[PDB]
């Protein structure tokens, strides 16, 4: 009778259907992921075709619900998230044009490889070749040509189809109402209708801002350790004041600092704590570790793992005959099917990816019993910060310990707390500058801050300034630098990443005070706590259903993101650096330019 | 002297639809329960109104098992007073109910590889269930003021949706089995007894 109860029998036929169709979709990639054939290559794109026809369709049928009719906020949520043409706002060749420069900036990314001249058969694909050398080479002129010699091959290609997907997707936003295309990405977080619990999408923003400048003091003192110590290795190349060289920061775009580990280490007598020996001498194998990771999931008070996930996973690569992609998936194929897809190796890392993966399954798990569209992460920061607490208290050394993986023979030396916070540092605290810098110029290319003219002089000036890493070469706007990156040229927000980043700190932070830890969180457990496990699941079931704002304030007592913990988890890594630093340049000048001596 | 055909509705090789649930008369044969109970086979045995053990001390007219098949989070729904689109739509108990519900599960049975469509349940009715009202009805839901015209389309739906009953589906969504049973006793001669 009303639009309201109309809408609401709509979405009812709808969860059935999308249920059913997303379950047969999910069937024929898991086939294809698992068994690659041409025969299953075949079945896993008509199924995306059936899928993609089905909601178009449903989104037609959406449209004819007038949102304004609708006071049930779950409803009018659940109508709007079909709603969305998204390309269909665009003519139908304008349509056709953007989908062709996605198609081929995404193909460029992908299949452009770099050759000697010298040997014209011969040329190097990003993957492996290029980033190999990026994280392996110690030879600053083979580390500064494959960062060059990217940006120049096939970073000047992605330049022109940037410019005009930037225009398109800036039309496609504007007839969805919003300002500019990262208007719509920050739309996301964007919360409305719930008093206390609202967010604006200009707030991400401001938050993001706030946060980052309370970052600017440790990370000043890592990069400024980081500088002197490839100072000292690479000592004619490098200035005590200046910018660090954006091809000497252990990745391609330099996105994490992890690689400079080699170089950065402050104590290098002491050893690292790997558990991979001990599983090989106790007779681990992919099944111990999968069954050692639902243990930790039922110590804290959720549930083990489903039977058919035991049967239905492939948590090994399958021996020779049949090939299979290696990536480690968290599979949520719909009805009560949970699967991880892993080729599993008896090894430390493996063992803590298999915590990360079983979390998203049990993310998934507790959000399942919400109706179908409702059953996601709160926002796009919060699944891989769920699945990323778990890796955490995997990996201290108590766990381990506790878990029989690590002798009681190991004393907590203080260096290897230095050595452990300081690989962390390079990973963590070394990307948020990265993150934000990248997504502001994103934000403000969109926003038309930034005419084309500048694209590149303004990149620069942003990496100087906000980064603190300077380019080797000049760049003039004939590349397209930001675009050599893979969520750049194939259209994917980037702010997740730092969001994510300040929330895994705040989740962890708050399971480690129910769980009663004490001393330093970087060694926190929260292992046994079902206060925890209790603290954690009242976020974990609600799903998208109700705002992030409040999900967060189920679980760590507030509505907004916060930088204290994370700060919190690197303080003691913090003083160590400031005491380090005692007689170094803190910060850097713009200035200077490798290139121009 | 004969035992009633219990085992020709318990180990029917296919059972009902739960919209469309088939209903079997037992009559003028020795019912034995204990056979029925002491079994541990069944997921559910629910008895409602009558305790199991007097069960064979006890004669009626007339005795019905109500067969079908529905997924496992649905099982809850076949008792007195519960709610839902099984209840709601498809079968629904009088809220004192005096008989049993057996159920099992049937994934072995009733869930294919690419899914069985062969069992369906009404989505949508214009009206709640009465108890053991059965409906049939292919007839278009009207959902808006819009008359429907026998098509499918926008505030029209077709009230029969499948369980696309697969054998990798969890337990709440895979086939089980349900058999409901009732006793009738009139002013008429005691057939089924023990
Ligand atoms: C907007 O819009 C929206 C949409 O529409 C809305 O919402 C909605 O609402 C509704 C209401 O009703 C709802 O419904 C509900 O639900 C629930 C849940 O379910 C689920 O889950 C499960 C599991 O757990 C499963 O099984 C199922 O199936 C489901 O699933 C899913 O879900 C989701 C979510 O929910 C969805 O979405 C989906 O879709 C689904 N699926 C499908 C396929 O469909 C339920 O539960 C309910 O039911 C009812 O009935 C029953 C009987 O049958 C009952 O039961 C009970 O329970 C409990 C628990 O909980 C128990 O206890 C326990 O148990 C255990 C075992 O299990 C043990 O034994 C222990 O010891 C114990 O303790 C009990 O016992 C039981 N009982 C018996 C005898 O058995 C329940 O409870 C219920 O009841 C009732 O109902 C009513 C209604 O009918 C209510 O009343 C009223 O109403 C009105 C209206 O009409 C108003 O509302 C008022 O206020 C009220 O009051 C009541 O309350 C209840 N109760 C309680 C306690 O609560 C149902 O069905 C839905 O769902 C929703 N949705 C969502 C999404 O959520 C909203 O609302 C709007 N908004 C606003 C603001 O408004
Ligand atoms: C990797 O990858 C690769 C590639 O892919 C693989 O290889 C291969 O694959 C394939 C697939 O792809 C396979 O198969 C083939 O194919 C065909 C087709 O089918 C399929 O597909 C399609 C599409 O294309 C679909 O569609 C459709 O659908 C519909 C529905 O919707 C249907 O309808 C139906 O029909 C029926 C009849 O037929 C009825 O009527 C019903 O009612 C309806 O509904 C249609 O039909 C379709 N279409 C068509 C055209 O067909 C579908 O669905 C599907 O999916 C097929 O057919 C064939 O098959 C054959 O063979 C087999 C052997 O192997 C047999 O048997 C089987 O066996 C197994 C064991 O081994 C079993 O399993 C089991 O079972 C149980 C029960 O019994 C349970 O379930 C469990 O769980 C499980 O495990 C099964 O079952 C069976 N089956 C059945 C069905 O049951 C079959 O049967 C067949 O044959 C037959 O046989 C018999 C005796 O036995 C005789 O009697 C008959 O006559 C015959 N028939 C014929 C037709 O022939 C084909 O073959 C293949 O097989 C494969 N290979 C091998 C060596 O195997 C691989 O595998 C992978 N790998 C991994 C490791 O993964
Ligand atoms: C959101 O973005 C999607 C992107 O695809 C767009 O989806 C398509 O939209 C077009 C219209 O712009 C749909 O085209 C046609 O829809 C018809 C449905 O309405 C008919 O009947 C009513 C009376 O009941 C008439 O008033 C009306 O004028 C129409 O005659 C169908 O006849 C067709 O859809 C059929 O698609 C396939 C075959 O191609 C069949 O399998 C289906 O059963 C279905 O009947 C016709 O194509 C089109 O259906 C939509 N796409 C898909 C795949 O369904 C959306 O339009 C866009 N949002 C908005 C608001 O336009
Ligand atoms: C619930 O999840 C847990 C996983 O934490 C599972 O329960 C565990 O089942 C194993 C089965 O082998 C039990 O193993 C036993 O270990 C002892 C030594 O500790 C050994 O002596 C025994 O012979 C046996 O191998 C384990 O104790 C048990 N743990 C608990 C606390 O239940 C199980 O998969 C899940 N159960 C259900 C009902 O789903
Ligand atoms: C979480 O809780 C579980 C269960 O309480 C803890 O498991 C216990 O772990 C200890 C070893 O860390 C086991 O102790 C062993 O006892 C035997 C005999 O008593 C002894 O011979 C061994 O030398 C050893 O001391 C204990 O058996 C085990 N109990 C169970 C039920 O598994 C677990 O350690 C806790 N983990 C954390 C991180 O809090
Ligand atoms: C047909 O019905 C009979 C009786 O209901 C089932 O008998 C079972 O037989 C198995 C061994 O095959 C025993 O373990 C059970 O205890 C018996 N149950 C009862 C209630 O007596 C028989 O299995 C059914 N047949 C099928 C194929 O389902
Ligand atoms: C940290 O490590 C150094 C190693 O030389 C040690 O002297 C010191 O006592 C340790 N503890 C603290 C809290 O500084
Ligand atoms: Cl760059
Ligand atoms: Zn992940």
């Amino acid at each position: 009778s009303t639009i309201e109860e109309q809408a609401k029998t709509f979405l009812d036929k709808f969860n059935h259907e999308a249920e059913d169709l997303f379950y047969q979709s999910s069937l024929a990639s898991w086939n294809y992921n698992t068994n690659i054939t041409e025969e299953n290559v075949q079945n896993m794109n008509n199924a995306g075709d059936k899928w993609s026809a089905f909601l178009k369709e449903q989104s037609t049928l959406a449209q004819m619900y007038p949102l304004q009719e609708i006071q049930n906020l779950t409803v009018k949520l659940q109508l709007q998230a079909l709603q969305q043409n998204g390309s269909s706002v665009l003519s139908e060749d304008k349509s056709k044009r953007l989908n062709t420069i996605l198609n081929t900036m995404s193909t460029i990314y992908s299949t452009g490889k770099v050759c000697n001249p010298d040997n014209p058969q011969e040329c190097l694909l990003l993957e492996p070749g290029l980033n190999e050398i990026m994280a392996n080479s110690l030879d600053y002129n083979e580390r500064l040509w494959a960062w060059e010699s990217w940006r120049s091959e096939v970073g000047k290609q992605l330049r022109p189809l940037y410019e005009e997907y930037v225009v398109l997707k800036n039309e496609m936003a504007r007839a969805n109402h919003y300002e500019d295309y990262g208007d719509y990405w920050r739309g996301d977080y964007e919360v409305n209708g719930v008093d206390g619990y609202d967010y604006s999408r200009g707030q991400l923003i401001e938050d993001v801002e706030h946060t980052f400048e309370e970052i600017k003091p440790l990370y000043e003192h890592l990069h400024a350790y980081v500088r002197a110590k490839l100072m000292n290795a690479y000592p004619s190349y490098i200035s005590p004041i200046g910018c660090l060289p954006a091809h000497l920061l252990g990745d391609m775009w330099g996105r994490f600092w992890t690689n400079l580990y080699s170089l950065t280490v402050p104590f290098g007598q002491k050893p690292n704590i790997d558990v991979t020996d001990a599983m090989v001498d106790q007779a681990w194998d992919a099944q111990r570790i999968f069954k050692e990771a639902e243990k930790f999931f039922v110590s804290v008070g959720l549930p083990n793992m489903t039977q058919g996930f035991w049967e239905n996973s492939m948590l090994t690569d399958p021996g020779n005959v049949q090939k299979a992609v290696c990536h480690p998936t968290a599979w949520d194929l719909g009805k009560g099917d949970f699967r991880i897809l892993m080729c599993t190796k008896v090894t430390m890392d493996d063992f803590l990816t298999a915590h990360h993966e079983m979390g998203h399954i049990q993310y998934d798990m507790a959000y399942a019993a919400q109706p179908f569209l409702l059953r996601n992460g709160a926002n796009e920061g919060f699944h891989e910060a769920v699945g990323e607490i778990m890796s955490l208290s995997a990996a201290t050394p108590k766990h381990l310990k506790s878990i029989g993986l690590l002798s009681p023979d190991f004393q907590e030396d203080n260096e290897t707390e230095i050595n452990f916070l300081l690989k962390q540092a390079l990973t963590i605290v070394g990307t948020l500058p990265f993150t934000y810098m990248l997504e502001k110029w994103r934000w403000m290319v969109f926003k038309g801050e930034i005419p084309k003219d500048q694209w590149m002089k303004k990149w620069w000036e942003m990496k100087r300034e906000i980064v603190g890493v300077v380019e080797p070469v000049p760049h003039d706007e004939t590349y397209c630098d930001p675009a050599s990156l893979f969520h750049v040229s194939n259209d994917y927000s980037f702010i997740r990443y730092y969001t994510r980043t300040l929330y895994q700190f705040q989740f962890q932070e708050a399971l480690c005070q129910a769980a009663k830890h004490e001393g330093p969180l970087h060694k926190c457990d929260i292992s046994n706590s079902t206060e925890a496990g209790q603290k954690l699941f009242n976020m974990l079931r609600l799903g998208k259903s109700e705002p992030w704002t409040l999900a967060l304030e189920n679980v760590v007592g507030a509505k907004n993101m916060n930088v204290r913990p994370l700060l919190n988890y690197f303080e003691p890594l913090f003083t160590w650096l400031k005491d380090q630093n005692k007689n170094s340049f803190v910060g850097w000048s713009t200035d200077w330019s490798p290139y121009a001596d | 002297t004969n035992l009633c055909p219990f085992g020709e509705v318990f180990n029917a090789t296919r059972f009902a639809s739960v919209y469309a649930w088939n209903r079997k008369r037992i009559s003028n044969c020795v019912a034995d329960y204990s056979v029925l109970y002491n079994s541990a086979s069944f997921s559910t045995f629910k008895c409602y109104g009558v305790s199991p053990t007097k069960l064979n001390d006890l004669c009626f007219t007339n005795v019905y098992a109500d067969s079908f098949v529905i997924r496992g989070d649905e099982v809850r729904q076949i008792a007195p007073g519960q709610t839902g689109k099984i209840a709601d739509y498809n079968y629904k108990l009088p809220d004192d109910f005096t008989g049993c519900v057996i159920a099992w599960n049937s994934n072995d049975l009733d869930s294919k590889v690419g899914g069985n469509y062969n069992y369906l349940y009404r989505l949508f009715r214009k009206s709640n269930l009465k108890p053991f009202e059965r409906d049939i009805s292919t007839e278009i839901y009207q959902a808006g003021s819009k008359p429907c015209n026998g098509v499918e389309g926008f505030n029209c739906h077709f009230p029969l949706k499948p369980y696309g009953f697969q054998p990798t589906y969890g337990v709440g969504y895979q086939p089980y089995r349900v058999v409901v049973l009732s006793f009738e006793l009139l002013h008429a001669p005691a057939t089924v007894c023990g």
